[PDB]
């Protein structure tokens, strides 16, 4: 099997055309794909990739996988700059683009032999492609189904298996779940979504890991300076006074040396290097400032009239701690004192305006609570557990099962996954393909065939029997799309999918098997268009 | 270019086979010796099982994975090289005909192991001996098995001392409910730093409480120690003072450089006159010393020791008590060098050594290695860092396992019978690694010269019914118990091995496709 | 289990040619041994003719194929430096020890247990030695035994005839240099100088140094009977 010595068209060059070309076109980018379709699913196998030096890596990452693939046949290469505006413009799923792309282009020449013009293909499938993604924009959903119920407990009793915490993760998975859906915010104009970083973690040995601690806002690691202190305070209405500028008594240089002759010297030193910070606490007292929270520390003379006004100073704060804290409740840290050269803490705005903050005892530690504020979405989560050295892991975790979670509420739109897309679309598509008549009912069919590609990958990457599996599949699907187009239910069970673990056909949307929606839109839009660039290639040229 | 499929497998699986294959009869101790023929033309019959990998080249990528296996034990655990290799690769033999002929996917045969090595590791333990890690007498013994047929055994009373209050410097012995239990950590790669000085015997080695400096100082001709040392560490600089402006200094007429001189000598004194306050006897720059200040300040009966990067003096500080400082004017009088029998600076073999030794341990040690000869120095090193890893491989974990290829059939014994028991899939592949766990009992009675089948049937009876503490004689071939041949190997290095070796069996079982480019 | 630009054996196959290599070395080298052996030629290519019968000499000049061999070749070369002389002897050892082994590895017996057989004998052997020997006169006036020595080492590099000039010439060298009450030796106190346009049979020992640059005019004393040396 090769291609060469045209002997016609008298030039400087090869000529290669009509069906040979169209042969090539279907091995080479079966030969691409073949190299990422093993990998396919969370169960799927790895593979090595051996440079020109002598070095190698083992990977299942496609997009890795596909950028250090050597691939020669210009054929292939339009998979090449497909699978990079994938990982460009989404960031993922381009394994199942690539594999999608092949099957439609490998089907596509059975319709070419069979006398179907590739012009009709092309314009079929896009046909097919169009109602395709209208029929997704029916199936996806928002954030749903948390009363009675939750799904979020899935994504994270999975995502913690793998670590110390999963011990307990039918508790833990609660914290997870409930802490991440208390930091919803809007940003700007409404975008609705949830902070890259929230849900301040600390530790304590205290007690048992099944007491760990769900706080309503953020948790302090700190304590009042002073024991004298209130640990409760202004339950109807608390200030916080972030700062970072110092309250320890004031140096005039460091590199002068002040030396004092006259007796009023002694009172203008004594009490100009005290009344800076001391003027400053007057403003702090003066705002309403019944926490105050200072990073450069304060002086003993500075927190007694905070002690004796009842008012929680804290000295030595982490500057990280209070821009969470001056963020969640509305205000921007004084890193210094201006307005026209004045001196203020900018009440209302450089100041938190807060419900109530507390100092809570966790069995041999200690910090500070802020329970609620006005607009804040903040949380804290206080892990426990059998020491330090399994509290660090269990933070490690729960840090790592937020983000599992969060990425899935990010995407405001939603999917399930596991085949459901694709073998939903398989039924549905195969009916649309009914209505025309003509020539693009062949072309929809195929389209609508390709997409079982994915479901059968999966099942074959999982070690199950894809005969079952996918055929299970069209039976609790078909059931759902012969209902639907009559518009008659009373209750609804659609988007079943694989459970690649145990073998099964499960429900996906209870099992938590979300995709975004935009990823599973673009992927079958981009998988088209490379199909439709190879199948417009009837000729190349080498010169 | 590309190997796909069950030719990827195979050729894992093949490649992985002739790596065991090349060191299979080097384990023992009776290892027999390899020929390496070297491209150049020379040949060496080394039987070090690390060399022969080393030297050896390999074109699979899964032979290659298997040399980097080895680089990794070593790290780890300072034996078990060649147990890695050799149970990695027959692993992957006995999962052969479960991968191929019974068409078992890897997934399965890559749970199956992944319980297996559970199990092992549980096994592991069953059989091992408690030690008390404390006793130093119980433990030279125990080192001393790492230090026979060394040069350095006629003072092993030494290397074993060195090796233990090195270790025991460094391990983190603690055990509490709140920090939890560090399980010995211990570090002899970084905290034990061993230096070689010309001069002396093995005798002479000793171990530093303290921090060593190499190098030199304004002059070298000092007293020979210091009892009442005060040590400054400063990062000013002694020299010609300027601003904080932007202000250059350029002179053109030729008498004009007599007016920075003469105002550097008025400010470099200033400087040295406020270190001289605290009545040192070590002052230590990070900043340029100028001459002037060199002078100034070893006058005064002082040693000085410039341009010190900040990486020195932090660790200086911990063991001197001295203070570090950006100013001159910031120094403290209680910079001072207390807590310390004495500094010495005496110089040993033409080079300057400066001893900075307090009574603290400041985590650390430094051990001084003495020889008559740059031959006898390096053979004590080489011969000291093996008395220190099996000192950690021990203090590790108040543990021992029996040799002799007794764990290793204790394990698969064990598998075996635990196989019953777990019905499904899972269990043919999961009888693998039972069966791969022989191949050393197997190439000890090779060694040996007997009978692999009938001294092993002799040898797994005794499991079978007696004792797991069985194993093979390395110098008869009989099958003897390990209580009165002791041959106890530290539990670390059979945990690390079964781990290791499985976790590599699992990465190659995984990789159905090996494909080129760049 | 092979990777390719690579080779081994693993079977016996190890172990023959290890033998065989041995054996040709020995086959070689034996024929040198003893004050009846035969005489080997050196060409070192460029057309210059060296002979000799001195093991050293042959291992340490003659370039060999064999990697065995090679390892043979060197560690019997090292004796050089420790005895002086014996290399022939070492190898003619060894061939013979892998060819009875050889034998014995045929039936089945393990090297191994050939190994530890040949240690055990090596334990005996030096055992043996330090029984047999003779403790010589330490006497070092013992002329006569001293000649018995040096005829005894000449006779295995030299044509018999030359042994007449060259035993007393070796034994009294040695001797002269050899310290007083009864000490110890540097025989790099024996200067050894070529000189050509007389016959081997004339080799000479002189009591002092010889000097190569001369007078340079016709009436420079021919001999004087006693002489200050500036």
């Amino acid at each position: 099997f090769n291609n060469s010595r045209s002997d016609t068209l008298f030039l400087g060059g090869e000529k290669i055309s009509g069906d040979d070309i169209r042969n090539q076109n279907v091995l080479a980018t079966m030969a691409v794909a073949n190299v990422v379709k093993s990998s396919l699913g969370p169960v799927g196998l790895d593979k090595m990739l051996v440079d020109d030096i002598g070095d190698f890596t083992v990977t299942n990452d496609g997009a890795t996988i596909l950028s250090l693939l050597d691939v020669q046949h210009p054929a292939g290469k339009i998979l090449v700059e497909l699978a990079q505006q994938q990982d460009r413009e989404i960031g993922d799923g381009t394994t199942s683009v690539v594999i999608i792309a092949s099957e439609l282009l490998k089907r596509a020449n059975e319709l070419v032999k069979n006398k179907i013009h590739p012009t009709t293909i092309i314009t079929g499938f896009r046909v097919a492609l169009r109602e395709a993604i209208r029929f997704i924009n029916e199936v996806l959903s928002t954030s749903v189904d948390t009363l009675g119920k939750e799904t979020l407990i899935n994504i994270a009793k999975t995502s913690m298996s793998s670590k110390i915490i999963g011990a307990d993760s039918d508790f833990f998975s609660n914290m997870v779940v409930d802490a991440l859906l208390a930091v919803k915010t809007q940003n700007s104009k409404g975008e609705i979504k949830y902070p890259v970083k929230a849900v301040n973690v600390l530790k304590a040995h205290g007690k048992s890991a099944t007491e760990s601690l769900l706080v309503p806002g953020y948790a302090l690691n700190c304590t009042v300076a002073s024991q004298a202190m209130p640990k409760r305070i202004a339950g109807g209405n608390v200030k916080i006074a972030c700062l970072d500028l110092n309250l320890q008594k004031a140096r005039m240089a460091m590199g002068v040396q002040i030396n004092i002759d006259d007796p009023e010297q002694l009172e203008q030193i004594r009490k100009r290097e005290a009344g800076i910070v001391l003027e400053r606490v007057k403003k702090i007292i003066d705002a309403g400032a019944q926490v105050v929270l200072t990073t450069k520390g304060i002086d003993d003379l500075c927190l007694k009239e905070f002690v004796e006004a009842k008012i929680m100073g804290v000295r030595r704060c982490k500057k990280e701690d209070l821009r969470r804290i001056a963020r969640a409740t509305g205000a921007t840290l004084v890193s210094s004192m201006s307005n026209l050269e004045g001196e203020e803490t900018f009440e209302s705005s450089y100041l938190g305006l807060c419900d109530e903050v507390v100092q809570a005892k966790f069995s041999d530690d200690e910090c500070i609570l802020i329970k609620g504020t006005s607009k804040h979405s903040s949380s804290s989560i206080i892990l426990r557990g059998a020491n330090d050295y399994s509290l660090d892991e269990m933070e490690r975790s729960l840090h790592d099962s937020l983000s599992v979670v969060k990425r899935t509420l990010e995407s405001g739109n939603v999917v399930p996954g596991g085949g459901c897309v694709e073998a939903a679309l398989n039924i549905y598509l195969d009916n649309f393909a009914t209505t025309v008549g003509s020539r693009e009912q062949l072309a929809i069919a195929e389209f609508a065939a390709a997409l079982l590609i994915i479901p059968k990958t999966l099942a074959v990457n999982a070690a199950k029997d894809s005969s079952e599996l996918v055929a299970k599949l069209r039976s609790y699907h078909a059931a759902s799309q012969m209902a639907k187009p009559e518009d008659v239910k009373r209750r609804s069970y659609r988007n079943y999918g694989l459970d690649l673990i145990r073998g099964k056909i499960v429900d996906e949307i209870h099992a938590g098997v979300l995709e975004p929606t935009i990823s599973k839109v673009k992927s079958l839009k981009s998988a088209l268009e490379a199909c439709v660039a190879i199948l417009r290639i009837d000729t190349m040229i080498t010169v | 270019e590309r190997t796909t499929g069950r030719q990827a497998q195979i050729s894992n699986i093949t490649a992985a086979k002739a790596v065991a294959d090349v060191i299979r009869t080097c384990l023992g101790p009776k290892a027999m010796l390899k020929m390496l023929l070297d491209p150049m033309g020379g040949l060496v019959l080394t039987n070090d099982g690390h060399a022969i990998l080393r030297e050896i080249d390999v074109a699979h990528p899964a032979a290659k994975s298997m040399l980097e296996l080895s680089r990794t034990q070593d790290e780890e655990v300072g034996d078990g090289t060649t147990t890695v290799i050799i149970l990695a690769g027959e692993i992957l033999a006995q999962c052969a005909p479960y991968l191929i002929e019974k068409n078992i996917h890897p997934v399965i045969i890559i749970q199956a192991l992944k319980k297996a090595l559970t199990d092992a590791l549980e096994v592991i333990k069953q059989v091992s001996k408690p030690v008390d890690v404390e006793n130093d007498a119980a433990m030279k013994k125990l080192i001393q098995a790492s230090i026979g047929t060394k040069y350095v055994i006629h003072w092993s009373e030494k290397m074993c001392e060195l090796a233990l209050d090195a270790v025991k410097t460094v391990r983190k012995d603690l055990g509490q409910t709140v920090e939890g239990e560090p399980n010995f950590e211990i570090d002899i790669k970084r905290y034990v730093r061993v230096e070689k000085i010309p001069g002396g015997d093995v005798l002479d080695s000793r171990v530093l409480k303290g921090v060593l400096l190499n190098k030199d100082v304004v002059h070298p001709k000092m007293s020979r120690h210091i009892e009442n040392p005060r040590v400054v560490l400063l990062d000013c600089p002694l020299e010609y003072k300027k601003g904080e402006s932007q202000t250059n200094i350029e002179i053109e007429k030729e008498e004009d450089w007599n007016r920075i001189l003469q105002i550097e000598e008025e400010q470099v004194q200033l400087m040295c006159e406020q270190i001289l306050a605290v009545r040192p006897t070590l002052v230590i720059t990070e900043k340029g010393v100028s001459d002037l200040a060199q002078h100034y300040l070893l006058k005064g009966g002082c040693s000085v020791l410039r341009r010190v990067k900040k990486s020195d003096n932090n660790r200086i500080a911990r063991v001197t008590g001295a203070t570090i400082v950006n100013r001159v004017e910031d120094l403290k009088e209680s910079d001072v060098g207390t807590n310390c029998g004495l500094f010495k600076v005496e110089m040993i073999g033409d080079e300057y050594f400066s001893f900075l030794d307090n009574c603290k341990e400041p985590k650390a040690c430094t051990i001084m290695l003495r020889g008559g000869s740059k031959d006898i120095l390096n053979e004590i090193d080489r011969n000291l860092q093996d008395a220190m890893a099996v000192a950690r491989n021990v203090m590790l974990s108040p543990s021992l396992s029996p040799g002799g290829g007794a764990t290793e059939m204790a394990v698969s014994v064990k598998l075996a019978e635990k196989a019953k028991q777990l019905e499904g899939i899972q269990q043919w592949p999961y009888q693998a690694v039972a069966d791969a766990m022989e191949c050393i009992p197997r190439t000890l009675i090779q060694n040996a010269g007997g009978d692999p089948i009938r001294l092993l049937s002799q040898l797994r009876a005794k499991h079978a019914q007696g004792n797991f503490t069985t194993g093979i004689d390395g110098d008869k071939g009989k099958i003897v118990d390990m209580v009165s041949y002791g041959i106890w190997e530290p539990e670390v290095i059979k945990q690390q091995s079964v781990k290791t070796a499985i976790e590599s069996a699992c990465l190659l079982l995984r990789v159905d496709d090996i494909v080129s480019g760049v | 289990l092979l990777n390719p630009k690579a080779e081994s054996l693993r079977r016996d196959a190890a172990l023959k040619v290890n033998v065989t290599s041995a054996e040709g070395l020995q086959s070689v080298l034996e024929t040198n041994l003893g004050p009846k052996g035969t005489l080997k030629m050196l060409v070192d290519g460029a057309g210059n003719i060296k002979l000799t019968k001195d093991g050293k000499v042959l291992l340490t000049e003659m370039q060999i194929q064999s990697p065995t061999a090679v390892l043979i070749a060197r560690a019997a070369a090292a004796q050089d430096e420790i005895t002086g002389d014996g290399t022939t002897t070492v190898v003619c050892l060894v061939g013979e020890l892998l060819r009875q082994a050889h034998r014995f590895i045929q039936e089945g017996v393990h090297p191994r247990i050939i190994t530890d057989g040949f240690e055990i004998a090596r334990k005996e052997s030096m055992k043996f030695l330090d029984e047999f020997k003779i403790s010589k006169t330490n006497l070092s006036n013992d002329r006569e035994f001293l000649l018995q020595v040096a005829r005894s080492s000449l006779l295995t590099k030299v044509d018999a005839d030359l042994t007449e000039v060259l035993t007393p010439i070796v034994t009294d060298a040695v001797l002269s240099v050899y310290d007083a009450q009864a000490d110890n030796l540097d025989l790099h106190m024996v200067e050894i100088m070529q000189m050509q346009h007389l016959s081997p049979k004339d080799t000479t020992f002189i009591k002092g140094l010889v000097l190569d640059h001369g007078g340079r005019h016709p009436d420079m004393p021919t001999r004087v009977k006693n002489a200050y040396v500036l």
